[PDB]
């Protein structure tokens, strides 16, 4: 856990060179679920504004 | 003499080196790996 990547030096570099199905899988799933979780609230206001 | 005596004793420890060879390997692995937890852990904001 002291290996974290950002998305665009590191993240978005496994999604474009990799061949590893479980890699690129944790990858998508994990910056979805991670960045992705704390957009939401911000979006759904965003939207009525 | 006590003090040929002390210095063979303080030279004669074997200290590690009396485990394995895997055995030693996977005890500086762990020592090594609490480092360097210790060193770089982080912790973070529950609201940022
Ligand atoms: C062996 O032990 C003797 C005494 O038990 C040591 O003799 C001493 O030697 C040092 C220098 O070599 C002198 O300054 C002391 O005065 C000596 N002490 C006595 C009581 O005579 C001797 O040095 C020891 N062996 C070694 C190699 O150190
Ligand atoms: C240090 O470790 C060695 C093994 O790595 C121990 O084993 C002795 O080693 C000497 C030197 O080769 C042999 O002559 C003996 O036959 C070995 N077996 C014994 C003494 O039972 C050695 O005992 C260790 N020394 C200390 C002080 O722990």
């Amino acid at each position: 856990p002291q290996e974290c990547l950002l998305l665009e030096p590191g993240l978005n570099e496994i999604m474009a060179n990799s061949l590893d199905y479980n890699e690129r899988l944790w990858a998508w799933e994990s910056w979805r679920s991670e960045v992705g979780k704390q957009l939401r609230p911000l979006y759904e206001e965003y939207v009525v504004l | 003499n006590l003090t040929v005596k002390l210095q063979l004793q303080a030279l004669q420890q074997n200290g590690s080196s009396v485990l394995s060879e895997d055995k030693s390997k996977r005890l500086n692995t762990i020592l090594n790996t609490m480092s360097t937890i210790y060193s770089t852990g982080k912790v973070c904001n529950p609201d940022n």
